[PDB]
């Protein structure tokens, strides 16, 4: 009834921000760093 | 007026003019505006273009209105006088492909 | 457990009141339609099984507070949609026909209306 | 054709983990739990990447 | 009540579609085509 009334409904709003340029934005970044993390991690308990 | 209204489906009719080349369109009882001018021994096929927002879409209707002979009276030569709308098996809706 | 959404802050604009105007009695219509099919008959006069019923008169003729109930659903469920931000805007022919302007009960069917595969979204939003 | 591109950022610190695998594995097999061949395949699979 | 005389002298012909509701008007469109 709303649409053939003639309404519009929509979304609250739509993207804000588009972070495509971020190579962060990649899950394979955040998971490499994820592992980066966890390699040093690994080599320090080495150590210890 | 707009719109969708169910007492009626939205009637757009078509009216020729075999011997002057009128082409008057009639939509829910009132003329429109629209009119096209044809050339002499120009052959005109009932044609409608329509996107699918339904599963029902349109419907081909064959009758007549007050002093407008129906489509098959023109169509078929052998009913070129019978007042009464017809629609035998050789017409048939046809698409591009 | 249900947490549905809180509309208690959320407020209605004064454009959808014409909205909740010919759908309130687009459902007054429906109302009548499968009463009137079950037998129910224009006595103002209550009685169940003689099928007399005082509320067909149309929604001009009902009285304000008849007119409630019927709205509040629909006031619900305008709050609600607005909760979730839907933003809704009137198109140039809605105003357009609104600047142009014994009870028949007519029905206004609605079944052939197709919604989008986002809108059926939505609607399954609501309906949840 | 139709994608899947790492990046270069992607690629060198790939091999940074080439570099601290590397620096893991050297002269720790003993003290690694009997893991040294899952190093070593580890490593394998960087060398070719 | 239609003139009979007036049927058989025409050449006027005739046909209307039914566009069905929830079906998008402006999306229709009808005439006739060479």
């Amino acid at each position: 009834f709303l649409q053939i009334n003639g309404y519009a409904v929509s979304r609250g709003f739509k993207d804000l921000e588009l972070d495509t340029p971020s190579i962060e934005k990649r899950f394979a970044y955040s998971f490499l760093q994820q592992l980066i993390r966890y390699v040093d991690e690994a080599h320090q308990y080495i150590l210890e | 007026p707009g719109q969708g209204r169910n007492n009626n489906g939205l009637e757009i009719g078509c009216v020729v003019d075999a011997a002057s080349g009128l082409l008057t369109f009639i939509a829910n009882g009132k003329e429109l505006s629209t009119y096209y001018q044809v050339e002499p021994s120009t052959k005109l096929f009932p044609a409608v273009f329509a996107q699918a927002t339904s599963p029902n879409v349109f419907q081909f209707e064959l009758g007549r209105i007050k002093n407008v002979m129906p489509l098959s009276a023109g169509l078929f030569k052998s009913e070129h006088k019978n007042p009464v709308p017809q629609c035998p098996p050789r017409l048939h809706v046809q698409f591009l492909s | 457990n249900p947490q549905p959404v809180d509309t208690s802050n959320i407020t209605i604009p004064e454009k959808l009141e014409y909205f909740i105007n010919k759908y309130a009695e687009h459902s007054h219509d429906k109302w009548s339609m499968d009463k009137l099919a079950n037998g129910w008959i224009y006595g103002e006069i209550y009685s169940d099984s003689s099928k007399v019923q005082p509320l067909m008169k149309p929604y001009k003729l009902l009285s304000e507070k008849e007119k409630e109930i019927y709205r509040w659903p629909i006031k619900e469920s305008l709050k609600t949609m607005l909760a979730w931000g839907w933003r809704i805007e009137r198109t140039r022919e809605g105003d357009s026909m609104a600047l142009y302007n014994g009870y028949s009960p007519r029905a206004i069917d609605m079944s052939n209306v197709t919604l989008s595969r986002d809108l059926h979204a939505m609607a399954e939003m609501m309906a949840e | 054709c139709s994608g899947g591109h790492a990046s270069n950022k992607e690629k060198e610190m790939v091999t940074s983990l080439f570099c601290k695998l590397g620096v893991l594995v050297r002269h720790r097999i003993s003290l690694f739990g009997n893991d040294a061949t899952s190093i070593v395949n580890c490593l394998h699979i960087l060398g070719q990447t | 009540r239609d003139d009979y005389d007036f049927l058989m002298q025409t050449s006027t012909y005739y046909y209307s579609v039914r566009i069905f509701p929830g079906q998008e008007p402006a999306n229709v469109w009808v005439g006739w085509i060479t």
